[PDB]
């Protein structure tokens, strides 16, 4: 059981280019290769990754290659060139996961036994999903349901490192913002962070229309009996949470007389320091 | 980061670096002197470099590695925040106290050869409402924080 | 039956729908409490049950339907108060 | 021993003296019964212990699920008077060992904590912070069920 | 004589046991500053009043 995984900046960013490498004839709109990482915990790490050749027909769409003779010499390089390195997975693109990574992912597990993939979205990078991790179990099934492979959920993260950050910093000098700007910045933290509020709640919108209409078969395991435990704990009971306010008060007190007064009053000085200064340069230029 | 490029000798005793119609030449470094003290400028030369910023990189990036979502409407409640207000304005009275101390002094000893001699990393408006400002920041972001929150959820 | 819009119960309503006697209603949700499919808190003086309950089960589909027209109006009460704050705000935004 | 686990195992003294019939006349060998509490002066001293250790053991389950109890309800639940629960009550609390504090001109006794305004407010946000949490990570699971069964 | 928290009643016979917030420290604080904003006030208004 993997916690989570950490994406080194640099791994993303080499999928990003080999997908621009075959980008000139990229007609397959996938692009496989091996997740190097660093296994530290139950929290996994990542720190590099390579390629390989890899085709695919969605005629019998069983038909693909890995290379097994690839992959044993190029990872040898790299083990040679770095000896604290070594496979913790693999990784594709084209944000629908295709039906062959059932065939993949079980090939593989004889390099690492614990193996982990992960989604990278090369052209989507725009609301809210870096990556995914996906990650194999095999149970009886369940209670009452027949067995399969059925890919889970690892909750992933982009992590960092001491001198690779400085790359992050100096390579971007774009916009530059700090989290300080307090009045503008953290306005605007709770600008987005309420438009991702309607867009996660218009995903769930979409779920339940999808499943009470009744198309797809309804997982009764975790995804409403989680939401089960959800749907109980938004409490607005009045006539205490209405005492609530004068703490609202308290908080507005400390704004009013003592913030809107005090400024007032220092740029009332640079008033009479200014009307001093006007015209005893006007009565001396004479 | 810099990169060189090693020079001949067929030129010796002539200028190195050939170098003809341009002006982006005198950017990007001077010769600095713990360089130029070794085998620059008679061995090789200094080479300009740039980035290829580029984009489909830039942003991604950017946004996926600085982000929190549900950050923005949190509340690090109150308990350590009325302690805060609490804090700030006591010093700030003696604050007043000490600007109040300047303002009612206001003699003619040539008050800025009068300031200048009372130099003491202080009050006149630098100890002033820079404090005022992070009152004023700290309850607006922790009260509109509150009052979104009690719109929203039910 | 009621999703905590007021789930403070009367103890008559338990009487009645367990038709269990007055007096053995306490015993009845402590030992609920004992097992753990519920959380809540009991008063005397007014003999009203508190209710705090996290044990879930299955849903059986019309109460999606239910539960459907109460996330859209949690969807229009998020959506039109964001372009309240939106369209005061945006010249201090950028 | 399972009786005394916790959460009242639902108790009352008068089933504990008719659980309690044997330990003077028979079983397998019973004798320690006879030796404890079946003596005529150390057994009634601990006699009188056994019923302050099952009052003991009924006030603080109360004070685990009840905001509030009336006073002849606390009574009959004890199976003694009301002026011996009140004198209970009093030693235990000035004991520091149960928090209660009683109102005996209308005979209604709390158990509450003390309220303040801050904590109670400090309540509201974590309620919301465990929810606004909450509805990331489901969303996130349903978004993965759906990317799974579409494409089959 | 301050060494008890509480308060009597006749039309009931009655003593009650109370407690207090010691959380003026803010609002004792607060004004305290607006005895120092009328001290400097009134001396700009002199400053004011002695040049124009």
């Amino acid at each position: 059981a993997v916690q989570k995984v950490v994406v080194h900046p640099l791994v993303l960013l080499s999928v990003v280019d080999h997908f621009n490498r075959i980008g000139k004839v990229g007609n397959q709109k996938r692009v496989v290769g091996v997740l190097l990482g660093s296994w530290q915990k139950k929290v996994l790490d990542v720190s590099n990754s390579f390629a390989v050749p890899f085709d695919e027909d969605d005629k019998d769409d069983s038909v693909w290659f890995l290379d097994h003779d690839y992959l044993e010499n190029m990872y040898g390089m790299f083990k040679k060139v770095n000896a604290r390195e070594r496979i913790v997975g693999w990784y594709h693109t084209g944000p629908k996961l295709h039906k062959n990574d059932i065939a993949i992912n079980e090939l593989m597990k004889r390099y690492c036994p614990n193996s982990v993939l992960v989604i990278i979205d090369v052209k989507p990078k725009d609301l809210g999903l870096p990556t995914e991790a996906y990650i194999s179990v095999e149970e009886v099934h369940d209670d009452g349901t027949p067995t399969s492979k059925t890919f889970e959920h690892v909750t992933s993260e982009i992590g960092a490192e001491e001198a690779e950050e400085v790359g992050v910093e100096h390579l971007l000098r774009d916009i530059k913002d700090t989290t300080v700007g307090t009045l503008s910045q953290r306005i605007t933290n709770q600008v987005h962070g309420l438009k991702g509020l309607n867009s996660k709640l218009l995903d769930i919108r979409s779920y339940l229309e999808k499943v009470a209409t009744g198309k797809l078969p309804i997982n009764h395991q975790i995804i409403y009996q989680l939401q089960d435990v959800f749907n109980l704990l938004p409490d607005v009971s009045l006539q205490e949470f209405v005492k609530a306010f004068y703490l609202k008060t308290n908080d507005q007190m400390v704004v009013v007389y003592l913030a809107s007064l005090i400024r007032s009053v220092v740029a009332l000085h640079n008033l009479i320091n200014n009307k001093i200064a006007n015209r005893d340069a006007e009565k001396k230029e004479g | 980061i810099d990169a060189f490029r090693l020079i001949n000798a067929n030129m010796m005793v002539l200028g190195h670096e050939p170098r003809q119609t341009t002006s982006n030449l005198g950017h990007l470094n001077k010769p600095s002197i713990q360089a130029l003290i070794h085998g620059l400028n008679r061995h090789y030369y200094s080479i300009t470099i740039n980035y290829r910023k580029n984009e489909l990189e830039q942003k991604m990036l950017l946004n996926l590695h600085k982000k929190s979502w549900m950050e923005g409407l949190t509340l690090q409640d109150y308990s350590e925040h009325c302690k805060h207000n609490e804090s700030v304005v006591k010093e700030m009275l003696e604050l007043a106290k000490n600007y109040n101390k300047a303002v009612e002094e206001e003699d003619k000893m040539t008050p800025e050869q009068l300031a200048i001699k009372n130099v003491g990393k202080q009050d006149p408006k630098r100890h002033l409402e820079e404090h005022v400002d992070v009152l004023m920041t700290s309850n607006i972001v922790q009260c509109l924080a509150a009052m979104l929150d009690t719109v929203v959820f039910k | 039956t009621r999703p905590a819009n007021h789930r403070q119960l009367t103890f008559e309503e338990i009487a009645k729908s367990a038709k269990i006697t007055v007096n053995e209603v306490e015993l009845l949700v402590m030992k609920a409490l004992s097992v753990g499919l519920v959380k809540g808190s009991i008063d005397e003086v007014d003999k009203r049950v508190h209710m705090t309950w996290v044990q879930p089960r299955v849903l059986d589909l019309q109460q999606i339907k239910g539960m459907k027209d109460r996330l859209e109006f949690w969807c229009t009460d998020v959506k039109s108060m964001e372009m309240l704050v939106e369209h005061q705000a945006h010249d201090i935004l950028t | 021993l399972l009786k005394l686990f916790t959460t009242m195992e639902l108790m009352r003294w008068s089933t504990l003296v008719e659980d309690y019939g044997m330990e003077l006349r028979k079983g397998s060998l019973e004798s320690p019964a006879t030796d404890v509490f079946g003596s005529t002066e150390e057994g009634e001293k601990r006699w009188k212990d056994l019923k302050n250790r099952v009052v003991e053991h009924n006030i603080r389950i109360m004070a685990k699920y009840y905001t509030r109890i009336t006073m002849k309800r606390m009574a009959q639940l004890l199976d003694l008077s009301v002026d011996e629960s009140e004198a209970f009550l009093s030693n235990l609390v000035v004991n520091k060992t149960i928090f209660a504090k009683v109102d005996r001109l209308a005979g209604i006794i709390n158990f509450q904590r003390p309220k303040d305004p801050n904590n109670l407010l400090n309540d509201w946000s974590q309620k919301l912070n465990s929810l606004m949490s909450l509805v990331n990570k489901t969303t996130h699971l349903i978004a993965k069920e759906e990317m799974i069964h579409n494409l089959q | 004589d301050k060494k008890f928290h509480g308060i009597l009643d006749q039309g009931e016979g009655v003593l009650i046991i109370f407690d207090e917030p010691p959380v003026d420290k803010t609002y004792e604080a607060a004004l305290e500053t607006i005895q120092n904003m009328s001290k400097v006030v009134d001396s700009l208004y002199n400053k004011a009043k002695k040049l124009t």
